[PDB]
């Protein structure tokens, strides 16, 4: 009983809030990376780095605001306020996108500190860690498409900005330059994400649907008490209505539930692994036997080929101010249209 | 062309006409509790 | 302890939200951002 | 007989006292003209 | 070579649904 | 189409390879007292 | 010599370490005045 | 620069105003855990 | 009891392996000629005068397509809305022309789909369950509407619907987003947080009941042999678990009751993908996405570009090249 | 089990399983090493990032 | 030689077969195009 | 249940009311100034609607450099008057 | 060497078909009781 | 439904394993030549 | 691809041999 186990004893009181060893590291982290983005889009621009208004102040909404990467020329400039580009001022910090990895760096630190605080918390109440799993496929996508991706590229500047409008610029970039919905790692994470959100939506209303008559009530809720060792739906009425709706069912509750963890979180890492491919420009860009054919057969056409002459068109339309850097100037007879249009 | 025609709507029709019927056939009664 | 009811302190709150929120659709529409 | 400052009146604070200071901001934002 | 594979596995995937539904493990109540 | 004259022998082995395992777990499985 | 990113690092690494520091002090100060009752 | 006077005035007379109603309160929190 | 009698007992039978049901007696046999269908204009079918230009668009395996590319094109745009049976062709080379097995697909498929659903409350009913999982595949049936037949009506043609094709459907994506700001709609965003917030409940939900499995087995046993199948002790800590869960954020936060617990993980992802589904539905009737194209202007009048005008930036540059031979107007109106 | 000539040489070096080192130990040293290598890393991770310049540092293929 | 006791006997139930085997050939079938190519 | 006040006994108590109905208004007319005075744009270094272009210049401020990209921030908002 | 296009299919199927089957009848026949 | 008695056991010895594997492998090696030409 | 092939059913054969003398199933007098 030194003082180290004093302030072990400090950190895990059963409070409103538990702080943990692990809050030391998530607390400060999480509310500079939260209040940093709620700064910058009341109040900073990105008008030196991106040539956009992107805060309250200047008259964007919040599907607008965005605290935006730094400039191209920053590289993969760790931007610190006492750096060498800012030299101590927080104003032209601000300016220059110094937010934006202030942001990046303590949400990655923060993210360590919940995933932490999860195996804390687990080891604590006696529990199995597999929440602290589970939380690995996201600090895998943050970790790859906010750190690897734009490590990979030119700078932080092709990273997604923090914003609403922002992000949806990054998808639209991913699929003119990367044609990301071509990816076989992408495909596998939406088939996790959307195969997630199936089983979320099927397990409640099945559950909900096969509840034990438990009370008089028609509001069934009540009917469950929290120490009841009995459970409060039937399985075996669960089992024969997919059974003969679906022609499977799931029969043991332990691998439904851990079939549960499993989906998402494969899909998650399946969808980083592509990003990390794509840091590189290791794309699933074409499909090199379709190419052969359509440049010398002129009547051979695929969604596949219409696809790749919108990404052309996304292109040559947004580069000159998506990438102000390159200082594109594409005279109105190059760009790809269309008749008429 | 004709002959397929006769033949769909002739198939569409029993099928329609089973469901019909089929849950004319005191549909609320088949069930485990209340068979009234 | 208690003596204003919650359901009172809920009542203004929630108002006092539309009132803040309905503000900034108001600012959509005029001064920077309203595209006039 | 409860106390008045805890862990969770820090918590409760950090994320309501600026809160309620951006919401007057953005507030004040609504009014600007260019 | 390419049809005949993409069909090949597709029909090993009916194959296995056919499997899976009508020779499955029966779910035992114990 | 010129395909990856590899491509047929890749997917083949990469059916049959990981297949191959799960049914001799399997078989070995059901073939236990 | 000492560039002025050098100085800079040196800023950054006592500013850090002022931050864990003063907070480290702020929770042994805190801990060591409400125990637990054991 | 005059105005980080006028953004923090409402900010001091808020804080100095609840401390004056929490004094009588949070010297009696002081007083047991000490 | 007569045949009819003996009939009805069969249909609605409980101790049938896939049960069939009145709904059922739909279901079978238009998800049977939808599926039949695909597979076979999957595998072989010509191309496909999409656009109504005579230009037609090679969507089978044997003219050249793989699994990704593939697709059953939608019927032709001089088509439109028109009922186009394979009788209304005066050959099946001109019902292939022009896209005749799309509306065959997809007529069937809705039709077995929507007595798919009712065949989820009739089950239910038969075996004395609560009747609303129906009303949870509600959430997907009608995003399937949405884009194979309320995204057609509204916009005039069958040759706007989804595709059947995993290319094809991207293309659906891509020109959507062109003509209708679809990331800026806010039905899609409730749409997102729906998927997203379900991924992340299946994640959460499967995690904490995996954390607080109650010791059943050794350590050389899988712990899926701890539960037995029809027993009737929870085969987890619930209390364990909204301890952790609750300690995790707070403990107002977290579920103690599994009821409730499990209502929300219904009502979370099926809310949202219903409000998916209307956006689809509202979009075919042009009341698109928010526009902020220009909305922040200088003192003197100099359009400051957002990231919302980066947005219209790439969404040009899709509306310019889609369908590059089918605009004779400046307007793309439909 | 199977003693060996190579065994038996080798045996003193697996003998002292368990053998702890009471309390905190070198603890406090241990700590002061992982923040120098801390240290360390930040160092060179700044050089690499161009965060921190050095004179006769130039990081770049010209050198 | 006596036996080695930290042996242990290896299972696959059928729903784990069938599982994989779903697992396996549904890769193949998403990932047979890039083989290709 | 660990062992804080409860929620609602806190903002339904008068003293909440007394402390809270100065504290809070307080606040949101310190964040309005802070933006009213015009403190905010000196703060962050956003600019003024009349202080995005110069007056004939059509050319955004790009930083361009990173060592000198403080300095080019500078010359760029000397470029406005 | 302009070799049969199929050979090395042909080769790598004419080995793991038939190892494959009597490695499944092995391990299964270990597993015996 | 009662099981099938007419039901019985395979096996496969470890010696019937290697002379298997080595006339697979041995027709692998002569023939391979041929399926090259 | 030949080769590499036949030098890998070789190296196969060469296993197959080491397996075949070193873990064989050992002849047991009874
Ligand atoms: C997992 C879960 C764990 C939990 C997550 C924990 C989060 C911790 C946060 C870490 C922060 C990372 C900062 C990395 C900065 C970086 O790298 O910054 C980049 C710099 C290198 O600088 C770049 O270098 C480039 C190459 O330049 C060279 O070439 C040029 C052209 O000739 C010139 O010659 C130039 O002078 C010369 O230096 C350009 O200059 C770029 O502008 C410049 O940014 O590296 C350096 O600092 C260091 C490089 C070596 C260390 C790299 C390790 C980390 C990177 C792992 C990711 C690899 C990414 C590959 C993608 C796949
Ligand atoms: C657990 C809390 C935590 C963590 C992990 C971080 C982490 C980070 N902060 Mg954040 N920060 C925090 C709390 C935290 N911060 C708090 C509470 C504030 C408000 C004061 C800030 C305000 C802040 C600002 C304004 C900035 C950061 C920045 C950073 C990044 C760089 C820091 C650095 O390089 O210093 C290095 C220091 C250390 C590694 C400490 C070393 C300790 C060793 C082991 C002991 C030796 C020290 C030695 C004795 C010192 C002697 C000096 C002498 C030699 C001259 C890093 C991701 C920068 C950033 O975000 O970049 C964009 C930045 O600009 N922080
Ligand atoms: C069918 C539609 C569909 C679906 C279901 C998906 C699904 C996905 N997409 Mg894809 N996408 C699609 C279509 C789709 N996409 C199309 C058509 C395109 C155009 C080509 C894209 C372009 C695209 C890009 C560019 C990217 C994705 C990515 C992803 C993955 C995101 C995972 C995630 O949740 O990250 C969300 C973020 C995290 C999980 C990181 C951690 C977040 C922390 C924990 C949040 C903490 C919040 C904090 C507490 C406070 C918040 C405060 C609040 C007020 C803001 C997921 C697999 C991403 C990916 O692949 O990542 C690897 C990605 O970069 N997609
Ligand atoms: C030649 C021809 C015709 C070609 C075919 C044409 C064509 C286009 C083919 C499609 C190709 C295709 C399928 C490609 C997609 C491939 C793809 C992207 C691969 C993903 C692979 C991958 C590993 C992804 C990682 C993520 C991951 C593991 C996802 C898995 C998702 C998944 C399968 C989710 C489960 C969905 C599902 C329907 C489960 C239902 C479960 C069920 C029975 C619940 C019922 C139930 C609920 C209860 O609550 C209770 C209590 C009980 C008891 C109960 O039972
Ligand atoms: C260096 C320095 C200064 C250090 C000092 C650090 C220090 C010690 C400080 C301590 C003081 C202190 C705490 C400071 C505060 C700082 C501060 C405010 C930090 C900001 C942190 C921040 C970003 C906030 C966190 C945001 C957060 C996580 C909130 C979201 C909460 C959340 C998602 C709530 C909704 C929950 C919801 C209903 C989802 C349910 C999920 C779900 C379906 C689960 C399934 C499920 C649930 C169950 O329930 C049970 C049962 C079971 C079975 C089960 O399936
Ligand atoms: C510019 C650089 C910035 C970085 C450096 C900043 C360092 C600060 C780190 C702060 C970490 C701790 C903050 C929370 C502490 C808190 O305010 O309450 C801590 C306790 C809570 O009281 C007690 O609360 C207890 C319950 S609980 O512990 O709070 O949950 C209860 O047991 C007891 O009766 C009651 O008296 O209050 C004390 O009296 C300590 C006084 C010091 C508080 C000022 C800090
Ligand atoms: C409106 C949507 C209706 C809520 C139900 C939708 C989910 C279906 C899931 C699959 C079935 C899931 C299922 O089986 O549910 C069953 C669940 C419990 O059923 P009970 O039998 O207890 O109650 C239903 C009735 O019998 C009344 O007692 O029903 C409810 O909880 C209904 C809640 C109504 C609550 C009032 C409606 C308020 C909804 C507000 C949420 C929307 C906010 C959106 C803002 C963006
Ligand atoms: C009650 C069960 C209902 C099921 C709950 C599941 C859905 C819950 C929805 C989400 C929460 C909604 C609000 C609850 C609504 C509710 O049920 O209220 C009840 C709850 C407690 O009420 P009282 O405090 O009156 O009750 C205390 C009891 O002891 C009564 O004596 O109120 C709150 O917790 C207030 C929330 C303020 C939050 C302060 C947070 C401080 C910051 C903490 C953030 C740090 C943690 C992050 C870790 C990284
Ligand atoms: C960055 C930085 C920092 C930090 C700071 C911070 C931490 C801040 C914070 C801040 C904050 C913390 C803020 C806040 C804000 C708030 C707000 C802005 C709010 C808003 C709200 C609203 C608007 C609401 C809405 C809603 C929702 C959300 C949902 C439901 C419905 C409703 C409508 C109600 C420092 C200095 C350290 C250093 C340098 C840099
Ligand atoms: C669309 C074309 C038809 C339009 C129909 C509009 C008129 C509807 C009345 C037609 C007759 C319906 O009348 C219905 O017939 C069936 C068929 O035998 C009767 O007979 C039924 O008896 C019981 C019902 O409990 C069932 O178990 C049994 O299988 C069935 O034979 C129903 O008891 C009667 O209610
Ligand atoms: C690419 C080529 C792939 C080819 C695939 C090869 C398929 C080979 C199938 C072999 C199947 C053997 O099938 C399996 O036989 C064993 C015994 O042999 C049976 O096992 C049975 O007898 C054994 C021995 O008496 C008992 O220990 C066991 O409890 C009992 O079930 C299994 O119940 C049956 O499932
Ligand atoms: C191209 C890919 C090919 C991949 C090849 C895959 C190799 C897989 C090797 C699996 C080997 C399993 O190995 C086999 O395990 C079983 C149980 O599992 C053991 O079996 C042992 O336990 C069982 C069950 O308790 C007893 O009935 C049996 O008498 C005993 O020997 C066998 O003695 C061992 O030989
Ligand atoms: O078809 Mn299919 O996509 Ca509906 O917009 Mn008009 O048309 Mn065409 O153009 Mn844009
Ligand atoms: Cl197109
Ligand atoms: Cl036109
Ligand atoms: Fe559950
Ligand atoms: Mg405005």
């Amino acid at each position: 009983r030194g003082w180290f186990d004093i302030l072990d004893d400090w950190l895990k009181r059963d409070r409103f809030v538990f702080v943990g060893w692990s809050g030391i590291l998530l607390f400060p982290c999480a509310y500079l990376a939260l209040g940093g983005w709620l700064t910058g889009t009341t109040f900073v621009t990105s008008w030196y780095t991106h040539g956009l208004a992107s805060s309250y102040l200047e008259g964007c909404n919040f599907l607008t605001v965005a605290v935006s990467t730094p400039a191209n020329s920053m590289g993969h400039s760790l931007l610190l306020l006492w750096g060498p580009e800012a030299q101590g001022d927080f104003t032209r910090w601000c300016q220059l996108g110094g937010l934006w990895t202030f942001i990046a760096l303590h949400g990655a630190f923060g993210l360590i500190g919940f995933m932490l605080r999860q195996f804390e918390i687990a080891r604590l109440v006696g529990v199995r860690p597999y929440n602290a799993i589970a939380f690995s496929a996201p600090i895998a996508v943050f970790v790859s498409v906010f750190l690897i991706y734009p490590l990979g590229q030119s700078s932080w500047f092709f990273a997604p900005s923090f914003g609403v409008a922002a992000i949806f610029r990054f998808l639209l970039f991913f699929q003119g330059f990367h044609n990301w919905t071509l990816n076989p790692f992408h495909m596998m994470g939406v088939a996790g994400v959307l195969g997630g959100a199936l089983l979320c939506a099927i397990h409640g209303a099945t559950v909900e649907n096969t509840l034990f008559q438990d009370g008089e009530g028609a509001s069934t809720f009540r009917a469950f008490n929290p120490t009841q060792a009995e459970e409060t739906y039937s399985m075996v009425t669960a089992n024969r209505f997919w059974s003969q709706i679906f022609g499977i069912a799931f029969s043991n509750k332990r691998w439904l539930h851990f079939f549960m963890l499993f989906v998402p979180v494969t899909g998650l890492w399946m969808s980083a692994i592509g990003v990390v491919g794509l840091a590189l420009n290791l794309r699933s860009y074409d499909f090199i036997s379709q190419e052969i054919r359509a440049a010398e057969d002129p009547e051979f056409e695929t969604f596949y080929t219409k696809n790749l002459l919108l990404n052309e068109g996304i292109r040559a339309w947004m580069a000159p101010q998506d990438q102000p850097h390159e200082n594109f100037v594409f005279p109105e007879e190059v760009l790809p249209r269309g008749n008429a249009l | 062309m004709e002959t397929l025609k006769i033949t769909v709507y002739i198939v569409v029709t029993f099928f329609v006409l089973l469901f019909v019927f089929g849950f004319l056939s005191g549909d609320p009664a088949r069930n485990p509790k209340r068979k009234d | 302890g208690g003596r204003i009811p919650l359901w009172i302190v809920a009542t203004v709150a929630g108002m006092g939200v539309i009132v803040i929120v309905g503000l900034f659709f108001y600012g959509a529409y005029a001064g920077l951002g309203s595209s006039l | 007989s409860y106390p008045i400052f805890t862990v969770r009146w820090v918590a409760v604070h950090t994320l309501a006292v600026p809160t309620i200071f951006f919401l007057g901001a953005i507030a004040a934002m609504q009014f600007i003209q260019r | 070579m390419e049809t005949i594979t993409y069909v090949f596995i597709f029909a090993c995937i009916i194959a296995l649904f056919f499997f899976a539904i009508f020779f499955r493990e029966p779910p035992r109540i114990t | 189409m010129e395909v990856n004259q590899l491509g047929l022998i890749a997917t083949a082995l990469f059916v049959l390879v990981p297949s191959v395992f799960l049914i001799i777990l399997y078989v070995q499985t059901e073939s236990q007292q | 010599t000492i560039t002025p990113s050098l100085k800079g690092f040196f800023i950054g690494l006592l500013s850090g370490a002022v931050v864990l520091g003063l907070t480290f002090a702020v929770l042994i100060a805190i801990s060591q005045i409400d125990k637990v009752q054991r | 620069d005059w105005r980080v006077l006028v953004v923090l005035l409402p900010v001091l007379l808020a804080a100095g105003w609840a401390v004056r109603n929490i004094l009588p309160y949070a010297v009696k929190q002081v007083q047991k855990l000490l | 009891a007569n045949l009819w009698e003996r009939f009805c007992n069969w249909v609605t039978s409980t101790d049938n392996r896939l049960y069939v049901g009145w709904f059922g007696v739909i279901m079978i046999p238009t998800l049977l000629a939808a599926t039949i269908c695909f597979v076979i204009a999957f595998i072989a079918a010509p191309p496909v005068d999409i656009d109504g230009i005579r230009e037609p668009v090679s969507g089978s395996l044997l003219y050249g397509n793989n699994i990704i590319t593939g697709a059953v094109v939608p019927s032709s745009n001089a088509i439109g809305l028109h009922f186009y049976p394979i009788w209304e062709a005066a050959s099946l080379d001109e019902w292939l022309y022009n896209g005749g097995p799309y509306q065959l697909i997809i007529f069937h498929f809705l039709l077995g789909a929507s007595c798919y659903m009712g065949r989820q409350w009739e089950l239910s009913y038969r075996l004395g369950m609560r009747p609303w999982i129906c009303v949870a595949y509600s959430a997907p049936l009608a995003s399937a509407f949405a884009v194979f037949l309320i995204y057609p009506i509204g916009q005039g043609s069958f040759s706007d619907g989804m595709p059947l094709g995993i290319s094809g459907t991207f293309n659906f994506m891509i020109v959507f987003q062109a003509e209708h700001n679809i990331l800026m709609h806010p039905f899609h965003q409730l749409g997102v947080a729906g998927v997203f917030g379900g991924a992340l409940f299946c994640a959460m939900h499967g995690s904490l009941v995996t954390s607080s499995l109650i010791r059943e087995t050794t350590e050389t046993e899988s712990a899926n042999y701890g539960y037995k199948f029809g027993q009737e002790e929870e085969t987890y800590n619930i209390v364990a678990a909204h301890g952790y869960f609750g300690r995790l954020i707070f403990q107002y936060a977290s579920f103690n009751n599994s009821r409730s617990l499990h209502f929300f993980l219904a009502a979370w992802p099926v809310v949202g993908v219903w409000f998916a589904a209307l956006g689809i539905s509202t979009m075919a009737f042009n009341l698109n996405g928010f526009n902020f194209n220009h909305s922040v202007i200088d003192a003197k009048g100099n359009v400051i570009n957002t990231w919302a005008d980066i947005i219209n930036r790439a969404n040009l540059g899709m509306e310019v090249m889609h369908e590059r031979n089918a605009h004779n107007f400046p307007l793309d109106l439909a | 089990a199977r003693r060996t000539w190579l065994g038996d040489i080798l045996r003193p070096l697996n003998s002292e399983y368990g053998k702890v080192a009471p309390g905190w130990g070198t603890t406090p040293l241990m700590a002061v090493f992982m923040g120098l290598f801390l240290v360390f890393l930040l160092i060179i991770l700044e050089i690499y990032n161009s965060t921190l310049i050095l004179d006769g540092v130039n990081v770049s293929w010209k050198a | 030689m006596e036996p080695n006791p930290n042996r242990q006997p290896v299972e696959l139930n059928r729903t784990s077969l069938y599982l994989g085997l779903l697992l396996i050939l549904v890769l193949a079938l998403l990932f047979s195009s890039y083989f290709f190519n | 249940t660990t062992g804080e006040r409860p929620f609602s006994d806190i903002i339904t108590s008068v003293r909440y009311w007394v402390i809270h109905s100065i504290t809070i208004p307080a606040l949101f007319i310190a964040g309005w100034l802070f933006v009213s005075t015009g403190l905010a744009y000196d703060v962050f270094g956003t600019p003024r609607p009349d202080s995005y272009y110069a007056q004939e210049q059509r050319s955004i401020p790009l930083v361009t450099d990173r060592f000198e990209a403080k300095q080019q921030v500078e010359t760029f908002l000397e470029q406005l008057k």
